[PDB]
RNA sequence: UCAACUUCAG
């Protein structure tokens, strides 16, 4: 009547990618991990732009997109930021948001690349994941940008600007043996990477008595965040919703009574 | 002078006739745009066969 | 025009409770919990695992409407159990289960690295 | 003239007397909405901001009415206007008017339209009355209009840019009348056909198909998140078909819960062999064809656009017929939604392999199609050498044109019953035609096997070069590939003569479907 | 585009 | 656009390479507007002396 | 006519009994008397439905034969169609 | 081999067409030159010695494909689809959203769609390289999944990622340029551009006029909700009347650029351009190349939308039931051939009457970068994670963004304007 | 118009990758090659910078409105 | 106000009630320049 | 403003 004791084994961390498997857990807290991967991670990433001069020759709210898109460095600060939300103060402060400015102008005759690296940042600890660049835009002689950006905490079921990953490999019984996937011919279907088959064999024998377990994941950091602090984060935030909910229902039961 | 005639563009008397894509980027006309059209009262208009 | 702000799929709008508890009549000791503002991220954990419990005869969840955010979570348990208790109870050890594996989580790390 | 502002369409006659321009009508695109019910519809909040509907201020309702009013009409469940019974109309859009927020018995309070409104929705043309029909509103977000899929037939309506008209009601009057005459549940049995106007459609009939099966098992978390989504469940967990080793409830037993009352009904399968009903197994069946629901119960059978679609004696006629029509609008809603779910786990596709034979089925189809070209070849040579005799009642020319097409149809029939012998149980092409969701087995042979004769105006393509078809072709050449005939399947791909001529019957299809309308508009008219 | 018995 | 004859729409054989078969608007004017293939020149006339 | 000589079919027809619902909705939510209690319904459609159900609707249908008489049936006299 | 090696180095050359016109090689032929002359569609097929079916060929078709005009030229493997398709798809194509020209920029045309990142299809045609796709292509590549996931895909509806949305997929560009003229039609009687004024002009409305610069005209760059003012022109009366022109209702833009003019009369001559960016919605209407379109049903985030081992969701998901009856099979050798092309790095060619790419030959190409033969995948639900139990077909296929969207198309009335002679509602 | 940052399908950053996939392909290797080495690896991504049209070039040739 | 013009780029100040004239180019077509208020975009 | 035209949607 409880919950079970899970495993993890990581098998590949890399500043850009972390391959770990989790072994003796339920389905369905594989998936919600693998779900707030995706969704649930708070992230730093612009959200407010004012664009004081903009002669490019993309407009104003396709630099405001692409800016947004821009992924920062939020490694640290992000726990500490508040949301704009919960800030006291009015607008955007140094506690709530980080701010940035562009002031590029071509004056030669060559074409400037505007690239993450023009990007100014008032705290050193976000920057543009810049430590080539990401092009803002291209501009011409004679060509302008001017704007200040701020950048505020949140996740990507806002806006996928706030994903901290870029794919979430997730995969469980490589080998078909819940038969979850029925092939209607077996051996057309590739090996998996994780599968123990012998090249003969292209399915393992039905396990009546199976359940999903040992589900490897692959997930890739944007650069924002570290792709080991992706999945600590995520594993706290439902952590934290899971504590919300029960404060809730506990208040609601009180009242009931 | 007896009247106006509308002129087709990039035809041979159109002025963009014969002009690199360069001095056509200097008018702020298109290279790739294919001409065939009058401009009559501001509008482009097509002749249908 | 017609778009929602994307905000309104996690906040709650004022004077909107996350959580009501109403009773289903149909069947003794059964209830229906409507948790506001959530999705299946809550809902299919909650739901697996109130079924791994022994005493409930039932657990299911639903999301009454896709562009609509709510999550419906029926519980029917055995008499001597009482539905809000197998909820409390599913909350408490997912929350125990992903402490567990936050800490196996950090461990794993620091093995991978310095060595 | 004094005449011509009377006279046609657009005259004061028929333009502004017999139909007009109206208030209080909608018009937007269509979106499906598998959650929504049959009567329900969905309306987009600025649509239901601009919509007013004018409620009679009462003693139990002036509570309501007044916050309403204070709302005004920039909050979304507000008021636009307030009514005073000399008529004046107070205008709650420009500026507070703190003294004529006051509400009393007798005032008409404007309110915009909510949750549970009734509307008439209309899509043109509207050639039968339930082209017309009343819904319930049901407000979402975002711009379109969202329909259950089961209402989309009586419609005629496909969401692929089509645009609906929304007419509501101003009178409780008028709104007791739409309610009873139009709403969708009344609608449900046409007294055009005596069958119901609905069924079960698209991805619901497949899976549905697929759903009822003997194999399909579903395990105990299945089982209740399908539960979940039943409506009229009685909170009870049905005993499970099989109870040991593992306890799995089977299809047929969760589709045994939707199926309302006690509805007795039988059924055949689209596969379901003629000789199994003479001989044993009448009532076994090893396909599992034929349906039996007893007692509201799925006792045997796999359902299909037979037993759940719009026939005569189906499921959902005898639904209509038998339990009324709130109790069937239910059951319409409770089937798409549990089966919806279950295609989540199951899951649909079409792909290439669908569109593969075997390869022994496409040298079947070869041989087949080079002994009707030689059969061809020999009936040419028959009339070449005038021993050809004219049958009674045609030319000779006609009757050599009937011995050709009869020789390449049947050769294209061959082929098409060698493509459909080939689909395998998986096979998706076959699930969609057997389910009755989409498509037939003419489109599967065509795909697989041979696309087959491109005839206009009744005939093989004609010559329309001087005395050939097309100038690659010799002259006098009445062969099969000269005049028409596509050997090449959709998936092999057409030659390029086969292109053209395929392109002349689409072309044919294509002006017959546009010259109809117009008739048929006429005839219509007239008739009325 | 079928057959003469069929459609166009 | 009004006349109801299925004649003067059809895809004649002799449109082949000179004017595209799939190319035609849907309603009143099915085959009677075309547009012409892709290699198609319209001759520009000459003196026949 | 008289009650005797009612040559009219006994149960309501669908158009009399959508607009007699629709008749009595609108009267109730003209501050007419209800004749059933309402069990805290304040829709006037749903109250005149309740009455309806009840045969309580103060509403004579005076249906005109084709010959141009009229016969007067009262809704309670009426078979409610459903 | 001659002709073809000069015409391989054309330029430096000085070798082109007419040079083959001249010396004799092709020839220009006409209907009633068709009509007596033997064809062959290609060389080494029809005209080598075989089974003689005819030996006096008098002429060979350049290319098969050439039969097609300019939309039905960017249908990859027209020859796969049903031949209604085709026409649907030329109709479509003359309707999906683009860069229409370069100089955009310039041009102050009414209703204009520009599309943020168009991108060549990877799947294309050879007779596209003189349309000009690639230079100015109209649509986007997106893993597309042929799956009936929540039933929003239903009937011709498309399931959209709106992740994927997100992060700029289709989106656009909406210009709409508003002209006035200021003229002189009484000799007392003029119309002058400027602010107008609560007391001074007798016409006015609760429309905010602040907006209004000096001149009477709006700056670029204000943002201009619907029925705010743009042009402010007033007429003397023999005070003042408002002919003001006004946003269109619900057009909710941006000034883009404000030109003022001299017309050829002389009399002053204001355009504005005002941009509206347009995001899809679960309204707009998108379009395949093979004559099959949808609205969006729905838009799921990319935790939603089911996902392959390697973690890939599909952009867009459009309902089985669309293929069978339509008979697209266009679409299919398409999605396997970008799927190839994507994992190769070429660019594949779905020319019409290749006969050197069969569906075999794309299969056994994709079998080698480690996908299936047919292109089915193993999909994992994205709600509850569980795979799916059908492998569901997946691949890049192109897709065009069609003008008609649904916020243009939304309407409602209630008691507002009525005609003069009808007394009766409105038109339009 | 120009590379955008961002894969739509998952999300990796693509909006860096378009001058080196230039420089690459300048420099000898063939697109496959070039889209490996730069780090693409599922076709999602590689559709991002293989079917991309960069159109900010020849936009660039217009001179600007204010000099 | 102040108007760029089409063609030389240069900004010229042209009073209510003038001819669209350009000095020291004569250029009829103005351009009205960008406003001094700002406008905030989400990057979204 | 109103008439006319053309182009589209289903
Ligand atoms: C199915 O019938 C409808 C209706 O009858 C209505 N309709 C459409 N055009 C007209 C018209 O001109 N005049 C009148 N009176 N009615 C009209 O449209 C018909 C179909 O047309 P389609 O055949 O193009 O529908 P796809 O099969 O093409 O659907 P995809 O796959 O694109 O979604
Ligand atoms: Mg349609
Ligand atoms: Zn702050
Ligand atoms: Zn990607
Ligand atoms: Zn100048």
């Amino acid at each position: 009547p409880y919950a079970n004791q899970p495993t993890v084994r990581i098998t590949e961390l890399t500043d850009e990618n972390v391959k770990f498997i989790i072994e003796n857990t339920d389905l369905a807290v594989a998936n919600s991990i693998r779900r707030v991967f995706i969704a649930e991670v708070p992230i730093i990433a612009i959200d407010w732009v004012q664009i004081d001069a903009n002669s490019s020759v993309l407009h104003d709210e396709f630099i405001a997109h692409r800016l947004g898109l821009i992924p920062l460095t939020s490694d640290d600060i992000v726990d500490k930021l508040q949301y704009s939300r919960d800030c006291t103060c009015e607008e955007f402060c140094p506690e709530c948001s980080v701010e940035f400015t562009l002031d590029v102008r071509c004056n030669e005759d060559q074409t400037r690349h505007v690239t993450s690296r023009d990007l100014i940042s008032n705290s050193p600890r976000v920057i543009p994941v810049t430590s080539d660049d990401i092009l803002i835009v291209k501009l011409r002689k004679g060509q302008e940008l001017r704007l200040r950006a701020y950048a505020k905490k949140g996740f990507g079921k806002e806006h996928a600007k706030w994903n901290p990953t870029a794919g979430v490999a997730f995969e469980y019984d490589p080998d078909n043996a819940l038969r979850h996937t029925v092939y209607p011919k077996p051996e057309e279907w590739p090996k998996s990477e994780y599968s123990e088959l012998d090249e003969d064999e292209s399915q393992a024998p039905y396990d009546p008595n199976g359940k999903p377990e040992r589900f490897y994941y692959n997930v890739e950091s944007c650069g924002s965040l570290r792709p080991e602090t992706i999945v600590l984060s995520a594993l706290s935030g439902l952590k934290k919703k899971l504590s919300d909910l029960q404060t809730q229902l506990s208040h609601e039961i009180q009242s009931d009574v | 002078f007896i009247g106006k005639i509308p002129i087709m563009l990039r035809s041979t008397y159109c002025l963009l006739n014969g002009l690199t894509d360069r001095d056509l980027c200097e008018l702020n006309e298109c290279p790739l745009d294919p001409g065939g059209y009058f401009i009559i009262n501001g509008s482009e208009k097509v002749l249908i066969a | 025009m017609n778009a929602p702000p994307a905000f309104e799929s996690f906040l709650l709008f004022e004077g909107e409770k996350k959580i009501t508890i109403n009773k289903d009549t149909k069947v003794p000791n059964a209830c229906l919990f409507t948790i506001n503002k959530e999705d299946h991220t809550l809902g299919n954990i909650i739901k697996s695992q109130l079924l791994k419990d022994p005493q409930v005869l039932f657990a299911g969840y639903k999301v009454p409407h896709p562009l609509e955010h709510k999550i419906i979570i029926r519980v029917q348990t055995t008499p001597d159990y009482s539905p809000q208790e197998a909820f409390t109870n599913a909350i408490t050890d997912l929350i125990s289960e992903l402490s567990l594996l936050e800490e196996r989580f950090r461990v794993a790390i620091k093995d991978k690295q310095e060595g | 003239s004094l005449k011509q502002r009377l006279k046609g369409k657009e005259g004061r006659v028929r333009g502004n007397l017999m139909g007009k321009r109206v208030d209080f009508s909608a018009r937007t695109v269509i979106t499906p909405d598998p959650n929504l019910s049959i009567d329900q519809v969905g309306v987009p909040r600025s649509i239901a901001a601009n919509m007013t509907f004018a409620e009679i201020v009462t003693p139990f309702n002036i509570d309501r009415l007044q916050e309403l009013v204070r709302r005004g009409n920039s909050q979304y469940p507000g008021a636009k206007y307030i009514i005073r019974d000399n008529g004046d109309r107070i205008d709650l859009r420009f500026h507070p008017k703190p003294s004529d927020l006051h509400l009393q018995t007798g005032y008409k309070v404007e309110r915009h339209m909510c949750d549970g409104d009734i509307v008439i929705f209309n899509r043109q043309p509207t050639l039968h009355k339930m082209s017309m029909m009343g819904h319930r509103v049901r407000i979402l977000p975002w711009s379109t209009f969202r329909l259950n899929l089961s209402v989309t037939t009586p419609y005629n309506a496909d969401f692929d840019g089509d645009e609906m008209n929304l007419h509501l009601p101003q009178s409780l009057e008028t709104r007791a009348e739409i309610q009873e005459l139009a709403m969708v549940p009344r609608m449900i049995v046409t007294p055009q056909s005596n069958r119901p106007v609905m069924g079960i459609v698209q991805d619901t009939l497949t899976a549905v198909r697929k759903f009822t099966k003997r194999d399909v098992f579903l395990e105990r978390g299945e089982v209740m998140n399908l539960l979940m989504f039943l409506s009229t469940w009685d909170g009870k967990v049905p005993q499970p078909a099989i109870l040991k080793p593992r306890p799995l409830w089977t299809g047929k037993q969760i589709f045994s819960l939707i199926i309302p009352g006690h509805i007795n009904c039988i059924r055949t399968h689209s596969t379901h062999p003629d000789d199994e009903d003479s001989g044993p197994y009448k009532h076994i069946s090893p396909g599992d064809t034929k349906v039996v629901v007893e007692n509201g119960e799925l006792i045997m059978g796999i359902l299909c656009k037979k037993s759940l679609g719009t026939s005569a004696g189906s499921l959902v006629h005898i639904s209509y017929l038998e339990m009324g029509h709130d109790i069937t609008r239910l059951f319409y809603s409770n089937i798409q939604t549990v089966i919806n779910n279950w295609l989540l786990i199951e899951g649909h596709t079409i792909g290439i392999g669908d569109s593969i034979a075997d390869s022994k089925t496409y040298q079947d189809i070869q041989n087949t199609i080079k002994k009707a070209k030689q059969d061809v070849i020999e009936v040419i040579e028959k009339a070449h050498n005038n021993e050809l005799e004219p049958t009674p009642g045609n030319t000779l020319r006609q009757t050599f044109e009937n011995q050709v097409n009869r020789i390449l149809n049947d050769a294209r029939d061959k082929t098409g019953s060698s493509a459909q012998k080939s689909l395998s149980e998986y096979n998706n092409f076959k699930s969609m035609v057997v389910s009755g969701a989409k498509g037939s087995k003419i489109n599967i042979s065509q795909v697989i096997a041979v696309v087959g004769q491109q005839n206009v105006e009744g005939k093989r393509i004609p010559f329309g070069f001087k005395h050939r078809t097309l100038p690659h072709f010799i002259k006098d050449d009445y062969g099969p590939e000269s005049r028409g005939f596509v050997e090449n399947s959709y998936l092999a791909g057409l030659t390029p003569t086969e292109f053209f001529f395929h392109a002349m019957g689409g072309r044919e299809g294509l002006i017959d479907t546009a010259v109809k309308t117009a008739e048929t508009g006429y005839i219509q008219r007239r008739l009325i | 585009i079928w057959g003469i018995g069929c459609n166009p | 656009r009004d006349g109801k004859l299925a004649k003067p729409r059809q895809l004649h054989n002799t449109l082949w390479g000179m004017v595209c078969p799939a190319e035609t608007p849907e309603g009143h004017a099915v085959g009677l507007v075309k547009n012409l293939a892709l290699m198609a020149y319209i001759s520009v006339g000459s003196q026949p002396s | 006519q008289a009650n005797q000589k009612r040559i009219t079919t006994p149960y309501m027809t669908k158009y009399e009994r959508a607009r007699v619902l629709g008749t009595r909705a609108l009267q109730i939510a003209m501050c007419a008397p209800v004749m059933v209690e309402l069990e805290g319904e304040t829709d006037p459609l749903l109250i005149a439905m309740k009455e309806l159900k009840a045969r309580k609707i103060p509403i004579i249908i005076r249906r005109y034969l084709p010959d141009g008489s009229y016969e007067d049936w009262g809704v309670d006299e009426l078979i409610i169609s459903d | 081999k001659r002709h073809i090696d000069q015409l391989k180095e054309r330029e430096y050359n000085n070798y082109s067409w007419q040079d083959l016109v001249a010396s004799g090689v092709v020839e220009y032929i006409d209907t009633l030159e068709e009509e007596t002359v033997m064809l062959a569609m290609t060389p080494d097929d029809l005209q080598e010695k075989e089974v003689a079916y005819c030996s006096t060929y008098t002429h060979c078709e350049i290319h098969p494909s050439m039969i097609l005009g300019v939309c039905a030229s960017i249908i990859p493997f027209p020859d796969h689809n049903q031949s209604p398709r085709n026409t649907y798809q030329s109709a479509m194509g003359k309707q999906a959203m683009g860069v229409y020209i370069t100089n955009f920029h310039v041009r102050m045309d009414t209703l204009a769609h520009v599309l943020y990142y168009p991108q060549k299809p990877l799947v294309t045609t050879r007779s596209m390289e003189y349309l000009r796709f690639r230079e100015l292509p109209a649509g986007i590549n997106s893993i597309v999944a042929i799956a009936s996931y929540t039933g929003y895909n239903q009937e011709d509806s498309v399931i959209m990622n709106r992740s994927a949305v997100d992060r700029g997929f289709f989106r656009s560009v909406f210009y709409r340029s508003y002209k006035e003229q200021e003229s002189k039609k009484g000799f007392d009687q003029e119309e002058v551009f400027e602010k107008p004024t609560r007391e001074t002009c007798q016409g006015m409305r609760h429309a905010i006029y602040d907006k209004l610069d000096d001149d009477g005209l709006i700056a670029p760059g204000v943002r201009v909700s619907g029925d705010d003012v743009i042009i402010g022109k007033t007429v003397t009366l023999p005070t003042k009347r408002d002919c003001s022109t006004f946003l269109r209702t619900s057009e909710t833009g941006i000034v883009d650029q404000v030109m003022v003019t001299l017309n050829q009369e002389g009399y002053k001559f204001c355009k504005i351009r005002v941009r509206s960016v347009r995001i899809p919605q679960i309204g707009d209407k998108f379009a395949s190349r093979h004559g099959q379109k949808g609205t969006c049903g729905i838009q799921y985030r990319q935790e939603d939308m089911p996902f392959t081992c390697e973690g890939i969701t599909p952009d867009i998901i459009i309902n089985p039931h669309a293929i069978p009856s339509r008979m697209t099979i266009g679409h299919l050798i398409e999605c396997l051939q970008g799927k190839v092309s994507a994992n190769k790095g070429e660019i594949g060619d779905a020319t019409p009457f290749n006969d050197a790419v069969n569906v075999q030959k794309i299969s056994n190409l994709l079998s080698d970068y480690g996908y299936h033969l047919r292109g089915n995948e193993v999909l994992y639900n994205g709600f509850t994670g569980r795979k799916i139990t059908s492998q569901i077909f997946i691949g890049p296929t192109y897709y065009q963004r069609l003008k008609h969207m649904v916020d243009d198309k939304i309407h409602s009335r209630a008691r507002g304007p009525i005609q003069i002679l009808n007394r009766q509602p409105m038109e339009g | 118009m120009i590379i955008p940052v961002r894969c739509f399908t998952c999300g990796k950053i693509v909006g860096n990758k378009w001058e080196a996939y230039l420089g690459l392909l300048q420099a000898e290797y063939t697109e496959g090659d070039a889209l490996d080495a730069l780090g693409l690896k599922r076709y999602c991504c590689r559709r991002m910078l293989l079917a991309h049209v960069d159109l900010i070039e020849k936009l660039l040739n217009y001179a600007p409105l204010e000099k | 106000m102040i108007y760029i013009c089409g063609e030389c780029h240069t900004e010229n100040e042209i009073k209510s009630r003038d001819p669209i004239r350009c000095r020291e180019c004569g250029y009829r077509i103005m351009y009205k320049k960008r406003t001094k208020r700002l406008v905030v975009f989400d990057a979204r």
